[PDB]
């Protein structure tokens, strides 16, 4: 990770391109979970054994907008779209293909209503009665 | 008389081999028991509720509605 750091810094000398921003970011994330590593070496049986016996472009730009933009923002608000990005996704994903072209498709599943649904809508609504 | 609450009991007489005749069970009664018996319990009063059948024409599993356990559907 050290070098990637310096990798991402040499590669490209402009102090100011957003790439070096998530490089930073990325670095404070390695610094907040690699305490949980031990340094643990693979020693072989054999080793340890003979041991012991001898003891024994423009997309690029709207990710730099976002990330400038990023500077007034909530973490709760992180939180949510962390969680909630991958369900989106889908449910978009599906809603573009149902009308490509503004034209009904008549190939993509129908849109009907089913018990398992409103199951987890009654989960969900039971878990808002508890509070 | 045939509105009582009482259970209904037959007897069963037998004038002979294969002739039974049947009469009704009645047995003497002394007013005490009859006078100092408690009444029956009142029921409760009448109301109304609500709920959904049915949304769009699927039925929610909700207690209100039949469990799926248990001639709804044609299979022509």
């Amino acid at each position: 990770l050290n070098l990637i750091w310096d990798n991402c810094l040499k590669y490209n000398q402009d102090m100011n391109h957003p790439l070096r921003r998530m490089a930073n970011g990325m670095r404070k994330e390695a610094d907040k979970l690699i305490p949980l590593i031990p340094d643990i070496t693979i020693r072989s049986r054999a080793e340890v054994e003979a041991e012991e016996r001898r003891k024994q472009i423009n997309g690029m730009a709207l990710v730099g907008e976002e990330a400038a933009e990023q500077t007034y923002e909530d973490e709760a608000y992180k939180i949510w779209k962390q969680v909630t990005k991958k369900d989106r996704a889908l449910i978009a994903k599906e809603r573009y293909q149902l009308f490509a072209n503004n034209k009904l498709n008549v190939e993509e599943p129908a849109l009907l209503r089913t018990k398992a649904g409103m199951r987890r809508f009654l989960k969900s609504r039971r878990e808002a009665e508890a509070l | 008389g045939y509105e009582s609450t009482r259970p209904l009991r037959y007897g069963e007489a037998s004038l002979g081999p294969g002739q039974p005749l049947f009469y009704i069970d009645d047995e003497e009664v002394d007013f005490e028991k009859v006078i100092n018996a408690p009444l029956p319990k009142v029921p409760r009063d009448m109301t109304f509720t609500a709920h959904w059948l049915a949304v769009e024409g699927v039925q929610p599993s909700i207690p209100q509605n039949p469990t799926t356990a248990e001639d709804l559907l044609p299979k022509g």
